[PDB]
């Protein structure tokens, strides 16, 4: 019934308002109703010459034209077969070339539509049709400065369709030539720059082109523009804060340009690389919930050009993380990349040090601050956390896992990147090996180990097989899965590697703290096993541990767990005697 | 000894002062200073490190004290102005590479807020802010952020609630003074409404006077308002919600088509002008709260309902979820008489997404099943949905979102012939077990042979397909023999043979025991 009920309802011009919109819902109706193979093609075909002679009449309007398009964009929405995809293409791309890049309505817009959903059919012999859309591409393109340079002080969505149609329809088909002139249009791209809404919409037409020439992250080409794409990359600093998708997009498309290592040695010659994490990666005043992912564009690309940045570029790269390392808004996650990127970076600020007489002591102590604050924060806030929660004598709780296994992994990057810190600072600035450090780093690594004796207490809690969590028993003298005994024998290590005057005054002070932690939590104990273990601070250590011993001897009387500690700490003394005779 | 000012600039001599002030036998030490408190004021104006040594000193006063606030009136009016001073907060953030006098904001504001919780000032209280949340930040958040969050919101408010939210709000004018715009007026919002909703489980005046105080766009000028807005849309919707009800609301809300709430947000979530989702969403929000409980208008819900699902393209996710979560169950209680009204505006503004619009298709599904208890009286519906499930599974569904999508939409026809049976389109109730057996079969594949998720889920969908077989639905499911026997027969090709035919296997076995119900099927063997 169908065939004969849309085609009695043929009517041109008797009925233009109503007439049209009932038939575009009597095809609605046919296209959600299946459709049978003898009721199929006839269909396509009764519809071709019907869509043709309703484009031919009627090229901010609402008039019967918006209806009319709006049946168009019914019947592009059919998507029946391809058979007869033939005459609809040279219909489509003789109705694209007219009447763009001006106020048009979105004819144009659901034509791209259309011309994308077209050329999945893999049509060799229609090349030629879109080798002329492509050379109106290369017109456009070349014109788009004149259209930005007409329109002053004194609609903008057809650029973004084009570019994306054009990419889709330059992956499938066999790799041609036609991609260098594009190239070559990225050269002639627009750099320059409610009419500022539409001039904002200009900037994300630019924004899209440069989506485009994400190419730059395929097969090589001359890539002789650098002007340009500094140009470019000088608007998305000038791009809007408020729409949060297109800068994310856009973010997108400049990290994936920054994956590959043809392109990371041009950025830190430009603007002196004063264009990080200040900001202009991330909306200025509007939104911030994108920041992750420039946050790890930024420490990637860093990561990866870090070994050729003077001394201001990478002290003012660490003014710029150490204060989103502290945020709590951000995930864990983010802490422990930056914190990757901060201990890969001291070795190259230690190495650096040899030129432009150092200066480089001066920012190792300024991060060694933030690690061991880092530390201090999180051993009283993160181990609260999980305590106020666990089950004594064992869906949110799915996430609450995944943030204590984040923390865990938080506090062995903050282990690491101590020791790599301490190796640094007793590495440079003439010098003298293994220097007494001063008073200050003295009371700050004094601090450091009494915060982070704090912060190893993660590894208590964990993970059943039901799902909730379970804390620890004080004492059970097992391998704890082996994640933290390497945890806390770099910890020592730390320690074991500084000057011996300097151990021996900052473990006379935090013994007592040290032998409390220890009956408090036994998986320290190996803490003091490493330090005895390692030359040139056992004795050091075992003295101090000894004299502290011996006046707190009448205390193991009082209750058997301390008792238990000092009688193992004093096999581990007697232990090391025997090591170090 | 230690005061003078050629000592104390020296940092060995006020390092050693600082150590013995600390020191706890430093009572008659401190007692020395507390009675001199006018000598600070000297230090708190190149000699600019007595502004940091004196505020240091001040601070192990303060944490040796804990009740030295009340006669240090004279000080903290030079304290505060240091804090308030935009000279310091370029002094300090301009250069902070390794600039010392590092610590000095974090004690800076811990005197601060220790001297203004003895007495209230609210000027003071709301100057903190300052590195709150914005500003600077370096040990300087938590210390102040959990003591507003806690203890503000403890014993704060307990006698005159109305009055301060009035000295907050009159604090415009003296803010207006020093800072214009969201900074320091957005940040206020929080330790204000903090109490508000742990006494909002009273002060009736307050909720006239915002209402016309902050007029649609206050002071009638749009162009200061960015972040802002999204504030007072939350205090707004929280205010509708808990604290004044329909009681208090209803007396001045009376005006809502006036330039009352219902026109603060209208008419800039209505157009196309805030292309910011976060406000345009939060005055959504806003727009469903206030309908969910008052405001039974002339059908505008319907027009709310449609601009969120059709606006609802990229990244709005929580809010228009949190959006329908609060107005789904408000618009079929409020829309009896137009129950088929609204099911077929659904319909319409589903069938006329012929562009398929991947993003919208699958947060519109996403809705569609947070929400099964909802359409269970629309199962003319269920054809549209499935029909989508089918393309969506066949798709390469790399990521996560399609075809768990489908299997989660295919447990809800599963919950919804439960829930009809125990209180259908036949054909497409066949392919829809039908694709449950092809997609439980296929995303096996999906992951990689070993060490990587993706078998819970499927685990889980062959539970679905165990359970969906207990219903009377079960005697016409379609033996996916074809399918079947490509996937187990991929073992003849050495390669790509992964458990996924294990977990064909237990399909199999699922249906020799559908078969032990039913022998028929023994004739379906053969292939």
């Amino acid at each position: 019934k169908k065939y004969l009920q849309f085609v009695a309802a043929l009517t041109d011009v008797n009925t233009p308002d109503e007439t049209k919109l009932k038939m575009m819902q009597e095809v609605s109706e046919n296209f959600e109703n299946v459709t049978s193979s003898p009721q199929y093609s006839t269909f396509l075909e009764h519809i071709i010459p019907r869509f043709l002679t309703f484009l031919q009449d009627g090229e901010l309007q609402e008039k019967p034209a918006q209806q009319l398009r709006k049946l168009v964009l019914e019947i592009i929405h059919r998507i029946p077969t391809n058979e007869h995809l033939r005459p609809h293409t040279k219909n489509v791309l003789s109705v694209m070339f007219r009447f763009l890049e001006t106020e048009n309505e979105e004819n144009v817009l659901i034509c791209l539509r259309i011309i994308i959903e077209l050329h999945k059919q893999f049509r060799p012999p229609i090349t030629q049709e879109i080798h002329h859309f492509l050379d109106f591409v290369k017109q456009i393109y070349k014109e788009l400065p004149k259209v930005v340079n007409r329109y002053f002080e004194n609609t903008h969505s057809i650029i973004p369709r084009g570019s994306l149609s054009l990419k889709v329809l330059a992956e499938l088909p066999i790799i041609v030539v036609l991609m260098y002139q594009l190239y070559k249009l990225n050269i002639h791209n627009v750099v320059a720059e409610e009419l500022y809404a539409d001039f904002i919409a200009a900037q994300i037409k630019t924004l899209s082109f440069l989506a485009y020439i994400i190419r730059i992250y395929q097969e090589l080409v001359t890539k002789y523009s650098q002007q340009m794409v500094k140009g470019m990359l000088q608007l998305l600093s000038n791009c809007p804060a408020e729409t949060a998708h297109l800068r994310k997009e856009l973010l997108i498309a400049a990290k994936h340009i920054l994956t590959t290592e043809l392109r990371n040695q041009f950025i830190p010659c430009m603007d002196k690389l004063f264009d990080e994490s200040i900001l202009i990666g991330s909306g200025y005043t509007a939104r911030e919930t994108l920041r992750p992912l420039a946050y790890s564009t930024l420490a990637d690309l860093v990561h990866h050009v870090r070994q050729h940045l003077p001394l201001s570029d990478l002290s003012l790269a660490v003014q710029l993380f150490a204060k989103n390392i502290d945020d709590e808004s951000l995930p864990s996650s983010i802490q422990t990349m930056s914190c990757k990127l901060l201990l890969n970076l001291v070795d190259c600020i230690r190495s650096k040090s040899e030129q432009e007489s150092g200066n480089g002591r001066d920012v190792l102590m300024r991060m060694l601050e933030v690690f061991v604050l880092k530390f201090h924060t999180i051993a009283r806030y993160q181990l609260s956390a999980i305590f106020k929660k666990c089950k004594p004598q064992s869906d949110k709780e799915d996430k609450q896992t995944f943030q204590v296994t984040d923390c865990r992994s938080l506090v062995k990057t903050l282990v690491c990147g101590v020791k790599t810190i301490t190796w640094g600072i007793t590495s440079c600035k003439q010098f003298i090996p293994n220097k007494q450090l001063q008073p200050k780093e003295t009371q700050i690594y004094i601090k450091l180990v009494k915060y982070a004796m704090q912060a190893l207490d993660i590894y208590q809690v964990q993970i059943a097989g039901n799902g909730q969590t379970y804390i620890r028993v004080a004492n059970c003298q097992t391998v704890r899965m082996k994640e933290e005994k390497e945890v806390l024998e770099h910890f020592a290590g730390v320690f074991t590697m500084m000057n011996p005057l300097t151990f021996k005054e900052i473990f006379q002070t935090t013994v007592p703290y040290m032998v409390e932690r220890i009956s408090k939590n036994y998986a320290l104990q190996i803490v003091a096993n490493s330090f005895l273990a390692n030359p040139t601070t056992s004795a050091l250590f075992a003295t101090i541990l000894v004299e502290y011993l011996l006046d707190r001897l009448p205390e193991m009387g009082s209750n058997v767990e301390l008792s238990n500690l000092y009688l193992k700490l004093f096999k581990l003394v007697f232990g090391s005697v025997s090591l170090f005779a | 000894l230690f005061m003078m000012e050629a000592t104390l600039n020296d940092p060995q001599w006020s390092r050693m002062f600082m150590s013995f002030l600390k020191h706890k036998d430093a009572r008659p030490l401190r007692d020395v200073l507390a009675a001199n408190p006018n000598r600070f004021i000297t230090l708190l104006l190149m000699r600019l490190d007595l502004q940091f040594q004196a505020i240091k000193i001040i601070s192990i006063i303060v944490k040796n004290d804990d009740s030295w606030l009340a006669s240090q009136h004279s000080l903290v009016s030079q304290l505060r102005r240091v804090w308030v001073s935009e000279n310091f907060q370029e002094r300090h953030r301009k250069e902070n590479m390794a600039a010392t006098n590092w610590k000095e904001p974090k004690l800076l504001a811990y005197c601060l807020l220790n001297y203004c919780k003895r007495n209230y000032g609210d000027i003071e209280l709301l100057f903190q802010l300052l590195r709150a949340f914005t500003g600077r930040f370096l040990c300087n958040m938590t210390f102040l952020k959990e003591y507003m969050e806690e203890e503000i919101p403890k014993n704060y408010s307990i006698a005159q609630k109305r009055a301060l939210f009035f000295r907050f709000v009159d604090f415009n004018d003296p803010n207006f003074g020093d800072e214009l715009k969201a900074k320091v007026l957005q940040h206020i919002l929080n330790p204000a409404f903090l109490y508000s909703f742990e006494k909002g489980e009273d002060n009736p005046e307050s909720i006239t006077s915002v209402f016309i105080t902050k007029v649609l766009d206050p002071e009638k000028q749009a162009d200061m308002l960015d972040s802002l807005r999204i504030y007072l849309l939350q205090y707004a919707t929280l205010l509708v919600e808990h604290a004044p009800h329909h009681i208090h609301d209803n007396n001045k809300n009376r005006n809502s088509k006036l330039r009352r709430l219902m026109t603060f947000a209208w008419p800039c979530l209505l157009s196309k002008a805030c292309v910011d989702p976060a406000c345009k969403y939060s005055g959504h929000l806003l727009l469903a709260h206030i309908i969910a409980k008052f405001a039974i208008h002339k059908k505008i819900v319907l027009q709310v309902f449609h601009s969120l699902l059709k606006a609802h393209a990229m990244e709005a996710r929580a809010i228009v979820r949190q959006a329908m979560a609060i107005l789904t169950p408000a618009v079929p209680a409020r829309m009896e008489d137009g129950h088929q009204m609204l099911t077929h505006w659904t319909r319409k503004i589903i069938v006329e997404e012929g562009h398929t619009v991947p993003q919208l298709v699958h947060i519109l599904h996403l809705i569609v099943q947070h929400f099964k208890v909802y359409y269970p009286v629309r199962h003319h519906l269920v054809q549209h949905m499935v029909s989508a499930m089918q393309r969506l599974g066949f798709t390469p569904s790399v990521t996560i979102e399609q075809r768990r999508l489908a299997v989660d939409l295919s447990e809800v026809v599963i919950k919804w012939e439960l829930q009809r049976i125990k209180d259908i389109d036949k054909q497409h109730t066949d392919t829809v077990v039908n694709f449950l057996i092809r997609v439980a079969c296929q995303v096996n594949d999906n992951t990689n042979t070993a060490g990587s998720p993706g078998e819970v889920l499927s685990r889980r969908c062959v539970n679905l397909l165990k359970t969906a077989l207990r219903p009377d639905m079960w005697p016409k499911s379609e033996l996916k023999l074809q399918w079947f026997d490509k996937l187990l027969m991929t073992v003849e090709q050495p390669n790509q043979v992964n458990y996924g035919n294990i977990c064909t296997g237990l399909e199999v076995l699922s249906f020799l025991l559908t078969v032990l119900q039913s022998p028929a099927i023994l004739s379906s063997f053969k292939p």
